[PDB]
């Protein structure tokens, strides 16, 4: 189905680099970091490569954690490998290659904990397991017959609070909103609200109060708070704790789950679901990510 | 998508 | 690389929307905001359109601030217009069109103060002057024969402090670093440092102290501070004010300009310029942007 | 490049 993703990135972008290019990565490649390379294959090209390197020495040649090497002779392919102490390890070749001479491309390399995940032109292309710890990578190299228009790095970052957004599509049965974050180590309470944007009514007010371990829910209708609902089996939050809160819109009620566990249900008071079109989030957390489908 | 803990729903 | 750009974005992205699509923009389209649409033109297509609308009414039909309408019959073209009170205004047509049947595209729409600026496939395409105040746009519609893989909104955001980055290429004669920010209304002082990353020497320590109106410079070498240089014609900062600080690396000295005006020179003490490879920024400002070429 | 105040250098 269709889904929305919302987040903050620190971005570091290099326009029009000259090839061959040897550049220092602006920061460490922690899991979740993207590298985005945009370019074009010249008509006369046989190959080019992108190398994630440990330094830029040439003699002895810098270790290459990730050598990503599209080739064009024959039917084409992408060669991948790692160079350690001037020795190439075992070679991993992918034959479903999207690269073509005289065609533009976008490479997206996601740096995961255990591997690199690479997509070209919006479609998945290959995985590549780490052989060198990714934390040892501080240099990017691009060599061969290729034009590069930009090289971009994307680093994850905490979203600014208070957070306030219109959803692209309103609530309704089967709609789902996910809030990913981290409770402050110093935290007292935080709030997640679903509003009717126009009337400023709050259909669902989610309010974990860590100081007293109470998960409070309410609605703000006709310009006044209603009866609070606090009934809970256990309090699923703690300071310093990562959390995934899922809010599912059912016909009769919202259902909320914290970390994969169903935590509470809340009967709809504001029943025009398709008028619930705004999300607000604030308080003592680090907001990491918001998803809705 | 991107859920360490799954989804009950 | 030719120019580096560094910033923070709030990003809001919709994957795989179904066409026709009518969605609420997550937030207001202030100048600087980007709308990024990735898609594909089906083989049988005659046209499609992206409409920036004021609401989604159908009778009467919602005003369309920006109607962006690629057509494929004949040579092809892009039609732009505005719909106000169900009247189409004067029609603006661009004939240098990058769209083709059976080809993928990326549309980038930049929302400027007085116009939209549109690029397709990384190349500039057209401008379109506002006819409706862009602040009245709250809805995006996509209609016609087209496949849309994503719709992305980029909103600008303050970079997180402290900021610390390696430059992709080191200092040297003719290198330039630009810091864009806003001094806090609260502000007492802030710092901008260029370091030799490996030794943690600070080649240039820029330190405007607003409370006492002194622009302080020093170097931190052999693990100690040197003689401060404070000489200036005037203090070019004030609380709450926007500033552009340009650090130019010359052969004998750094030169620093604040808001387009030359402010000071600093003779190199750490003379291995190609070892100056790290930028650090911290203190009482809102960091907007870092550029370097 | 997005300099409001220009560049003396
Ligand atoms: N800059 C250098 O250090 C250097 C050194 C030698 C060659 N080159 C040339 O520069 C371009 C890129 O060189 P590179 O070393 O970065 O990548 P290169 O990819 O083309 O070689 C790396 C790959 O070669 C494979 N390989 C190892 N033994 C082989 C054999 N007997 N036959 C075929 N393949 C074998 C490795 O497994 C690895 O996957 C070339 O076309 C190459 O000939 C460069
Ligand atoms: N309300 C609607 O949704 C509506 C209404 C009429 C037609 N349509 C159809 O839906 C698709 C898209 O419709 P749309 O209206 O959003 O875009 P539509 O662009 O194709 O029309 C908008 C443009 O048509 C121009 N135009 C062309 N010939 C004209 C003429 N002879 N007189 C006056 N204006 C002329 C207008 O100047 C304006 O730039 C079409 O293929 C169109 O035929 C839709």
């Amino acid at each position: 189905g269709s889904m929305m993703l919302s987040l903050n990135n620190l971005q570091n972008i290099i326009y029009n680099p000259v090839i061959p290019f040897v550049g220092t990565i602006p920061d460490q490649l922690d899991p979740g970091t993207l590298i985005v390379i945009r370019g074009h294959v010249p008509s006369d090209a046989d190959r080019f490569q992108v190398d994630l390197q440990n330094g830029s020495s040439v003699k002895p040649r810098a270790d290459v954690a990730f050598h990503f090497n599209p080739r064009f002779k024959r039917a084409g392919c992408i060669v991948c490998n790692t160079l350690i102490n001037e020795k190439w390890g075992r070679e991993e070749i992918t034959y479903d290659t999207p690269f073509k001479r005289e065609k533009s491309f976008e490479i997206v390399i996601m740096v995961l904990k255990d591997k690199f995940q690479v997509a070209v032109n919006g479609k998945h292309t290959l995985l590549y397991g780490h052989r060198i710890g990714p934390e040892k990578i501080d240099t990017l190299g691009i060599y061969g017959k290729v034009n590069i228009h930009s090289i971009g790095f994307s680093f994850s970052s905490h979203m600014r609070l208070p957070f306030a957004a219109r959803l692209n599509t309103p609530m309704g049965p089967g709609r789902t909103v996910v809030v990913k974050g981290e409770v402050n180590a110093n935290a007292k309470s935080f709030n997640v609200d679903l509003l009717a944007g126009k009337s400023k009514d709050i259909a669902l007010h989610l309010n974990p109060r860590l100081n007293i371990k109470a998960f409070v829910r309410n609605s703000f209708l006709q310009e006044s708070w209603g009866e609070e609902e606090r009934n809970i089996t256990s309090f699923p939050f703690s300071p310093g704790m990562y959390f995934e809160m899922i809010i599912y819109c059912d016909v009769r009620e919202f259902k909320v789950a914290v970390n994969g566990v169903h935590s509470l249900e809340y009967k709809h008071r504001f029943k025009e679901l398709s008028s619930i079109d705004t999300l607000e989030i604030n308080g003592d957390i680090h907001l990491l990510e918001v998803r809705s489908w | 998508p991107g859920l360490a803990y799954g989804n009950p729903y």
